[PDB]
């Protein structure tokens, strides 16, 4: 490896661009760098932003887990992209409508919830009744002193 | 329209070399060689 | 799209493509086998119906909208063959996939408990590295000048030359090792 | 502790005086003596520390780091005598009387009864760190690596040499038994201020402390295998040392200095274990997961409680037997690729599955998994910072979500997959490298049987 | 009629659906033509040493090389401290820093007078 | 005293025995797979023992056997906790794990790594027994954490597979997510109580316990995968069968329930706390049921089955409930360990098939496993007086009577008829029908490992819920008083579910194709949650480790403030000192300068 086949500065003259894209395996044309705002990128090139699970999986690659060829420039975050990571691959369903769809629905739920928390039911029945002035001993209730009287009748 | 020629002779002779490859996986019968128990 | 022959699918291969997976999807929607019947011969229909038309534009523009229309109308989980990728059994066996160089780094008290398959190998590696000068002579004289345009490999041309690059391919693991 | 001066300074003869094909073999030796001599410190009680003299004593602090310090020595003798075989036999003596010397420096660094003696050694471990690094390191970076090392520590400690030496003129003494009875508290001025500043940002830096931190992801990354050793598994743990004996002299006014700092881990410990989930260098996912296990140290060390200083010790002496092992696996691959690309080489149960196990092990101490020494010292700082306040837990919590993403990850990116195909010179695993990885985790899974040794004075 | 497909950032728009899929112009075609040209002198290039029986080591991937250099090493020399980057470094720096330092601020003060004024339960509280 | 704890013990210690063997091995073996299977089967033998003499008198105690460490108020010791939770839950276990390793003797037959997946299968089993025998939050945390582990290496068995190795390491993940709470729990025991023992815990009785029964329930949510972190369960069954069916279905994935059944004295007296658990396993128990309603994947299936098993768990956790918890995770071992089972050799039988559109009339075809199914969905749906009978309707006895979350109930009920559909759905698109499977038939199921393992396990889903609900004492009092229609509602519940089902299925018959609607869409992409959240979260992490923390902060500006900006000061210093011309002439003008200034404006000669 050598020095004019490693990242350099932004390219900002087309013949630098050339050179770039050469330098990166892949045609002038399709070569877009990062606009140079000073984030550290340089000449490294924007690919488009596509998962590795998006690429074709029948052919027969360099690297198959990867999904990537020997001397293909690679995505900055190819270590994100990855397909034991972020997927961008297409759902049948809109991102927009998904997002919908689940918001709506855990809202309506935990808005359910709460309506059944407001107004609970119940069985028509008193209360459990306990012997023992409601069972004072037991409960931890402390023998030197003496409870009210809890006493419960018939029925 | 399939291979051409030069695909059909190439994945002939791959085929042959293959199947070559794949019957030298075999074992003889006196593998595995066994050290003295 | 992405092919190692072909620059491109033409019209043709979209067309083809489009009526497979119609077709597989159509058959995830339609689990039983006499009604994916029925309807796959009527999709056999809507696709035969609009087969002799001549007008490239209109032609481009009917496979559009038919992807559309498969876009809208497909299986959201479809069927998947076991080993195909996205299936329950694919690239299962990748754990088992050794390379055949190990073998060259085994001890030899494990090399001689299979005599007869590494004095088999030997020639294996010797034919190989005898018909490796010539397979590159073959390829750095038939190449234009450039590079390769296509990423298809030219089969043997003499009696006694195997194909150029060809050792990972032949020697590559079975998919049930 | 001459009883352990004296064989290390004789471990000089004995690889400048021995055969040409036995310098290695009988540095190993006589060093495995000396840490197996090491266990008499051992002799611990309840009250007082193991005193031995004017110059030298040993607590329940410093004991199990002399342990460790004295048994990384012979571990570091056999990760790096492969790489160094083609060197010539002067070269290779003076690597192993580097390493001999760094070891002589820390043992006196980890007992010295007065604390200008320990600034002495404490800044005299330099000088055999910046030879190796800048030396016997691969690449091209090892030079600006070994510069920003060594402008870190002395811009942290140049400061703290002059703090000691007011503390000598106040106080009248630097020892620390001395100053255990004759503390005085600390009031609130801007003088006692940077009293504390000057007290504590060389061990902050030495930690390190997160945005303090840039020396390590080059200094333990350029380095050779027995540098990164010694940088992670020894010289990081200077500064915890180091802060738990000074923080005796900084009360009250620690109870409102801290509370910049512990942002700084409490936050940097989010942020660094965040970087080791995007590094491509392995090396470095390695060095950013030290600066992530060392923030706990900072925050347990400043929040000084019981708990917190058993909990800082324990993870103090299990991150060293853990990263030393990763960075002692992370060699073993780079000796078979000749790179430290994480992504390059791949599926290596598949073709190494021994060491695999090992990788495993590494990661799951690493993820702190019970009941290892790992989860001891993690689990005893948690609930000391649950103590300290009760929002804590959600920075602890979610870090130990992402210590455990990076942990996998990294078993799954380099041990699992599909291996590479174009890579054939994966050699079958040695006996010495396996050797070095059960030395690193066979220690480091007994001491969960008796963890008490290594848990610090206050146990 | 249907509704149309919408592409998001983790959603991209499908091959199929995609209009400039279907450009049967001859500069698309040189295009692809192009592509097909670099990425199989590429795949040659490296088959070439992948295939040799002499070679026993690693291919060594110069865009792998290239990736791990501009991840790293090539970031602060082409670093250009403006409004972006100050902007986004004193935000994302030293903004957690300042919250998480005002929440658990308050929280002990208040934890601190509702202990010194006899206030919180700290009954069985003895390890610390 | 000397024969339960002796046999107590040696249960554990004889499972540990196969890991030396495995670990001090040197030959090939004869048939370690047959030794794991003989030793857990005499561990079940064993472990019966004390089950037995528990049954006589309640005898139950505490083998703290081994100090371990003093952190100078905290004795932490070994310290095993015999009470009817591990008296139920041990033989319970064991009959099911040597149910799965007979079977896992002819399953993973063809495997290299047997005597691998045996010894992982074993530590699993050592690791869940450390796990619901333990007396102290930090032993149930090594077994808590044992499982995880032993989770993420049984997944990513096949580990060249990435889908795999991404579900292993999603699986850690949550459990992950769930061990925050856990070890928040911890913390506020340590802080407030000053113990992690339980019975220090259960003596002091605190009241204050919102926030560590909130930790409690964040980590059953993520150990029994509840709503919220639950796709990490139907991710889990990517690894081998008899891995889903020993850890997901019935041993693993009942440690939160059991964690929170553990505490029952503390969310006895906590009704937030158990409103809580009542809404957040409603909650489960709907969606989970409502997205096995869709799915082909037959573990899929089950998967969702299993957390809509653990939604109803908790819930009846929330109507404080715990027993009738417990009675239902010993319950619903056997059927759903069997239900895997014979979904996996359905499995094996189509080779590898496992999406339920490509199987049908294995009815006549595999009728030892049709006649197994069959019976595991009927003990699954609570068909009367089999298995799931004996806990599930009580359950619903105690949550139609009891003072209760009435959407809660609402949402329970229509669970209970999402069970009957999907369990229908299996029967119908596996059993019935016609063949949709490819044409070389290799239909086979004549092994006795096989044979002999569905069969202990479904005279188990047969007879053991009455065995075991005669054998327990009574813990509470069971609402037993209830209107006609108050009595019938489960069982009409899920008699309507079989039938509203039964013409969904017919209607699959008809020459008719519909559009699928959103509902459809929305049941069958697992209500939009694995899809959002799994590509947002990871997004909105990763670009966050490497835009702002890696490159921004750590390789920028922490990088631009302190050395750079000094290092480029001391350089430009040192380029303006050393720029001299040379020139005498201002060398000494300069001197004059510095003699003026020291005397005018220093005033150094006074
Ligand atoms: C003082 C006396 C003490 C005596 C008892 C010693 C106690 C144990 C100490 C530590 C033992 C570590 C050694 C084994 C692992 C490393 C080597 C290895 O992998 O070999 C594989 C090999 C067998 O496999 P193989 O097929 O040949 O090759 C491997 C394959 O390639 C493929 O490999 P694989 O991945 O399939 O197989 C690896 C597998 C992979 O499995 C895992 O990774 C799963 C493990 C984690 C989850 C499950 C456990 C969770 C925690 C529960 C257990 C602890 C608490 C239990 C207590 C009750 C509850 C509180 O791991 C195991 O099988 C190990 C089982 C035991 C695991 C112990 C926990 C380690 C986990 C990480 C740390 C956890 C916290 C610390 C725990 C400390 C415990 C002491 O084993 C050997 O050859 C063994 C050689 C002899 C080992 C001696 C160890 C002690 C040496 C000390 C010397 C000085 C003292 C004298 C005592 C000597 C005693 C003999
Ligand atoms: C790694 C990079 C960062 C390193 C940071 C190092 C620590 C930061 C703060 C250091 C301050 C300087 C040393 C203070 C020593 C204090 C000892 C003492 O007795 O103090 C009380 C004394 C008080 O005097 P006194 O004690 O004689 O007074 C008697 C007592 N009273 C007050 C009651 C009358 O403090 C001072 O005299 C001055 C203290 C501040 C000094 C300011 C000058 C230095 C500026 C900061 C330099 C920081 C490092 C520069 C390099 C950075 C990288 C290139
Ligand atoms: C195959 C060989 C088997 C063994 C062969 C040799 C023995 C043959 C049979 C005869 C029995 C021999 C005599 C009895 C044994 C000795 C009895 C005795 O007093 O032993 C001293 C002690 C008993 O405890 P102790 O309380 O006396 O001592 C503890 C030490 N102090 C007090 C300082 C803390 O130790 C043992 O018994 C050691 C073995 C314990 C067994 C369990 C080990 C589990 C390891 C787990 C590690 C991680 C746990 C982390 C979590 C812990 C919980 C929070
Ligand atoms: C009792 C109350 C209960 C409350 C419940 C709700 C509260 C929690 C809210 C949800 C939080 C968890 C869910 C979000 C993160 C999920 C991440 C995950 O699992 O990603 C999986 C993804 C691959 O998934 P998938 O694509 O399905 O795999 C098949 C392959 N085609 O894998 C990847 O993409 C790999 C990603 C690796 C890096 C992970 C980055 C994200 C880490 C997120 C940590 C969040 C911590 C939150 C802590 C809060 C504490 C209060
Ligand atoms: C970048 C890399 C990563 C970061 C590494 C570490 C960098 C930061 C290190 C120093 C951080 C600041 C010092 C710690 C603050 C602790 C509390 C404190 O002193 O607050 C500042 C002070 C508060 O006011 P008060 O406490 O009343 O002051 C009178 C004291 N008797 O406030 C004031 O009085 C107002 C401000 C006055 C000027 C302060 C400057 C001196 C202190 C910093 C040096
Ligand atoms: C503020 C701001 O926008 O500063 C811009 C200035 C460069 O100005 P420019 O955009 O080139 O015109 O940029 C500068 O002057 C340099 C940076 C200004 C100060 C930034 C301080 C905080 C930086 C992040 C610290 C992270 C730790
Ligand atoms: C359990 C008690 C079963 C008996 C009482 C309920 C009877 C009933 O409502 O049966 C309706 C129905 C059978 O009738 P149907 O399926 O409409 O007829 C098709 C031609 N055989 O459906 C059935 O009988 C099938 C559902 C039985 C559910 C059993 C498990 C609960
Ligand atoms: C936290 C503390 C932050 C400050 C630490 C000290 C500065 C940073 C570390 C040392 C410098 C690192 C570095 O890379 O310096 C190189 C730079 C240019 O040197 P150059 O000749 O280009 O390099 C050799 C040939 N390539 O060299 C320079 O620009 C000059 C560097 C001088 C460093 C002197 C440090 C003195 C500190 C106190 C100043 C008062």
């Amino acid at each position: 490896i050598t020095k004019d086949m490693l990242p350099g500065p932004y390219p900002k003259t087309p013949e630098e661009r050339a050179a770039a894209a050469k330098k990166y395996n892949m045609r002038v044309e399709d070569y877009e760098p990062y606009p140079d705002d000073g984030m550290g990128y340089g000449d490294y090139p924007k690919l488009p932003d596509r998962s590795q699970q998006e690429r074709d999986p029948w052919y027969d690659w360099d690297h198959p887990d990867l999904r990537l060829n020997w001397g293909e420039p690679m995505h900055w975050d190819l270590d994100m992209y990855i397909r034991n990571r972020v997927d961008t691959s297409p759902t049948p369903v809109n991102w927009n409508l998904m997002c919908k769809h689940l918001f709506g629905f855990v809202a309506f739920m935990l808005f359910m919830f709460w309506v059944g928390e407001t107004y609970p039911t119940y069985q028509p029945v008193g209360p459990k009744q306990y012997p023992y002035n409601n069972l004072y001993l037991e409960r931890g209730g402390d023998p030197n002193k003496e409870p009210e009287p809890v006493v419960h009748y018939e029925i | 329209s399939g291979y051409t020629p030069d695909e059909k002779l190439r994945l002939q002779q791959l085929r042959e070399l293959r199947r070559r490859w794949l019957k030298d996986q075999e074992l003889s019968p006196r593998e595995p060689v066994l050290p003295p128990r | 799209a992405f092919l190692p022959s072909a620059a491109y699918l033409t019209h043709q291969q979209k067309v083809l493509q489009l009526y497979k997976r119609a077709l597989r999807h159509l058959e995830s929607r339609c689990v039983h086998r006499d009604k994916y019947r029925y309807f796959a011969c009527l999709l056999r229909a809507r696709f035969d119906e609009h087969k002799n038309e001549k007008d490239m534009v209109k032609a481009t523009q009917l496979l559009r909208e038919a992807e559309k229309e498969f876009w809208h109308g497909q299986h959201p989980q479809p069927y998947i063959f076991p080993e195909s990728p996205g299936g329950t059994s694919y690239e299962r066996y990748e754990c088992y996939k050794v390379p055949e160089w190990c073998l060259d780094d085994w001890h030899p008290s494990e090399k001689a408990m299979y005599p007869d398959y590494f004095a088999k190998r030997e020639q294996w590696k010797k034919l190989r590295r005898e018909s490796w000068e010539r397979e590159v002579k073959q390829l750095q004289e038939e190449t234009p000048v450039g590079g390769p345009r296509t990423e298809a490999l030219p089969p043997a041309r003499k009696q006694g030359d195997l194909p150029p690059l060809w050792w990972h391919i032949v020697t590559r693991p079975r998919e049930r090792p | 502790m001459l009883k352990y001066i004296i064989p290390t300074m004789m471990l000089m003869p004995l690889t400048w005086l021995s055969k040409n094909s036995m310098i290695w073999i009988n540095t190993t030796l006589h060093s495995l003596l000396i840490s197996l001599t090491s266990l008499l410190l051992l002799n611990q009680f309840g009250d007082n520390s193991l005193n031995f003299s004017l110059t030298f004593f040993s607590d329940s602090l410093s004991t199990p780091l002399l342990i460790l310090t004295m048994w990384l020595l012979p571990l570091m003798l056999m990760a790096s005598q492969h790489h160094l075989s083609k060197e010539n036999l002067a070269r290779k003596k003076l690597f192993i009387s580097m390493l001999i010397l760094l070891q002589l420096f820390l043992i006196m660094t980890f007992t010295a009864t007065e604390l200008i003696f320990f600034y002495i050694m404490f800044e005299a471990t330099l000088v055999p760190t910046l030879i190796i690094i800048t030396r016997w390191g691969n690449q091209t970076e090892r030079l600006n690596a070994g510069l920003y090392f060594l402008f870190y520590t002395l811009a942290g400690s140049l400061p703290l040499l002059v703090a000691l030496i007011y503390i000598q003129n106040t106080m009248g003494s630097l020892n620390f038994l001395i100053l255990q009875y004759w503390v005085q508290p600390m009031p609130n001025s801007w003088s006692n201020t940077f009293m504390w500043l000057a007290c504590m940002m060389a061990f902050m830096v030495k930690m390190p402390l997160y945005g303090l931190h840039l020396w390590l992801p080059k200094a333990h990354v350029e380095a050779p295998i027995a540098g990164s050793m010694v940088l992670a598994a020894i010289l990081l743990k200077l500064g915890g040392y180091g802060m738990m004996r000074i923080t005796l002299l900084l009360n009250p006014i620690t109870d409102f200095m801290a509370y910049p700092f512990i942002m700084l881990s409490l936050w940097g410990m989010i942020m660094t274990s965040s970087i080791c989930l995007r590094q491509t260098d392995l090396k470095s996912l390695i060095a950013y997961s030290s600066v992530s296990h060392m923030a706990l140290v900072i925050v347990a060390i400043l929040i000084q409680t019981p708990w917190s200083y058993m909990g800082a010790t324990a993870l103090m002496i299990a991150h060293g037997l853990t990263s030393s092992m990763l960075f002692c696996l992370a060699n073993s691959n780079y000796e078979r690729v000749h790179s430290r690309t994480m992504i390059l080489a791949r599926g290596l149960q598949t073709l190494l599955p021994l060491m695999a196990a090992w990788w495993l092990l590494a990661s799951l101490t690493n993820l702190a998994l019970p009941p290892s020494i790992n989860l001891i010292g993690e689990l005893f700082v948690v609930m000391s910072t649950f103590s300290w306040s009760n929002i804590t837990i959600i920075l602890m919590g979610l870090n130990m979500v992402i210590t455990a993403l990076y942990s996998l990850y990294m078993l799954i990116t380099t041990q699992r997959g599909k291996h590479t195909h174009h890579i054939n010179n994966i050699l079958p695993s040695f006996t010495r490298e396996n050797a070095l990885m059960s030395l690193h985790m066979l220690p480091l899974l007994l001491l969960s049987l008796n963890p008490k040794i290594i848990l610090g004075p206050l146990y | 009629s249907f509704p149309k497909y919408e592409p998001s950032r983790l959603a991209s728009l499908p091959t199929t659906l995609d209009p400039a899929e279907y450009d049967i112009s001859s500069e698309t075609r040189k295009a692809q033509a192009e592509r097909l040209a670099i990425r199989s002198r590429l795949k040659r290039e490296y088959q070439l040493q992948y295939n040799d029986p002499s070679r026993r080591g690693v291919v060594e991937d110069p865009a792998l090389i290239r990736w791990t250099c501009a991840r790293s090493a090539n970031v602060y020399p082409n670093f250009r401290p403006n409004t972006k980057t100050s902007l986004l470094g004193a935000l994302f720096g030293i903004g957690p820093l300042i919250f998480w330092y005002y929440v658990f601020k308050t929280d002990r003060d208040r934890k601190e007078k509702l202990i010194q004024e006899g206030k919180l339960d700290r009954t069985f509280n003895i390890s610390y | 005293m000397n024969l339960f704890s002796s046999l107590t013990l040696v249960t554990l210690i004889l499972l540990t025995m196969p890991i030396a063997a495995i670990n001090f091995n040197t030959h090939k073996f004869t048939n370690y797979p047959l030794y794991v299977k003989t030793t857990i089967s005499c561990a079940f033998i064993t472990s019966m023992i004390p089950t037995m003499m528990f049954i006589h008198t309640g005898q139950e105690m505490i083998i703290s056997n081994w100090h371990w460490l003093t952190i100078q108020t905290l004795k932490l010791s070994l310290s095993f906790k015999m009470d009817f939770f591990s008296m139920m839950f041990v033989p319970v276990a064991l009959f099911v794990t040597w149910s799965i390793m007979e079977f896992s003797m002819w399953y993973m037959h063809s495997d290299p790594n047997i005597n691998q997946f045996f010894k992982y299968l074993l530590l699993f089993l050592i690791t869940m027994l450390i796990l619901v025998t333990a007396n102290n939050l930090f032993q149930l945390f090594i077994g808590w954490e044992g499982v995880g582990i032993m989770s993420f290496l049984l997944i990513g068995w096949w580990y060249g597979r990435t889908d795999a190795n991404t579900a292993a390491l999603q699986a850690i993940l949550y459990n992950r997510i769930g061990d925050i709470g856990f070890i928040l729990a911890m913390a506020w025991f340590l802080i407030n109580l000053n113990t992690w023992d339980l019975q220090q815990i259960f003596m002091l009785n605190p009241n204050d316990s919102n926030l560590p029964l909130m930790g409690l329930i964040l980590a059953a949510t993520g150990k029994s995968a509840q709503f919220g972190l639950h796709p990490w369960l139907p991710s889990a069954m990517e690894g081998p069968t008899p891995v889903s069916a020993l850890l997901h279905s019935s041993t693993m994935v009942v440690a939160g329930i059991f964690l929170l059944i553990r505490f029952y004295p503390l969310t006895e007296n906590n009704k937030f706390g158990q409103s809580i658990m009542l809404c957040l396993g409603a909650m489960t128990t709907l969606f989970t049921a409502m997205c096995a309603l869709t799915q082909n994947d037959i573990k899929k299936i089950i998967a969702f089955s299993t957390s809509s098993q653990l939604g109803l768990m908790m819930v009846t956790i929330g109507i404080n409930q715990p027993h009738l918890a417990f009675l239902h995770i010993c319950t619903h071992a056997f059927f759903k360990a069997m239900l895997f089972m014979c979904s996996g050799s359905i499995i094996h039988s189509l080779n590898d098939e496992q999406d339920i559109r490509k199987m049908g009339g294995l009815f006549k075809a595999m009728p030892f496993t049709t006649t197994a199914l069959i019976i595991g969905s009927l003990a699954l749906t609570g068909m009367p007086f089999l298995t799931g009978f004996y806990s599930k309707d009580l359950i619903i006895e105690s949550a139609n009577t009891s003072y209760t979350n009435a959407w809660a109930l609402l949402m329970t009920l229509v669970a209970t008829s999402f069970t009957a559909i999907y369990s229908t759905r299996i029967i119908f698109f596996a059993l019935l029908g016609q063949p949709r499977f490819p044409t070389l038939i290799n239909i086979n199921e004549n092994n006795p490992f096989l044979i002999n393992s569905i069969k202990r396990l479904l005279i188990g889903s047969l007879f053991a819920g009455f065995i075991i609900s005669n054998n327990i004492p009574p813990m509470t009092i069971p609402q037993m008083t209830m209107p006609h229609y108050l009595k019938m509602t489960a069982l009409t519940v899920t008699i309507l579910g079989f039938i509203l089902a039964l013409e969904i299925s017919n209607t699959t018959h008809y020459l008719k194709f519909n559009y699928p609607s959103n509902t459809f869409k929305f049941s069958n992409l697992l209500g939009y949650y694995p899809t959002i959240m799994h590509r947002l979260t990871p997004y909105m992490n990763l670009t966050m480790s490497q835009k702002s923390a890696s490159s921004l902060l750590d390789l920028i500006w922490l990088e631009t403030i302190l050395p750079k900006t000094i290092s480029l000061a001391q350089m430009k210093m040192s380029t303006t000192i050393t720029s001299q011309k040379g020139l005498i002439k201002l060398y000494f003008l300069s001197f004059l300068i510095t003699i003026l200034i020291s005397t005018t404006l220093l005033n150094f000669h006074e």
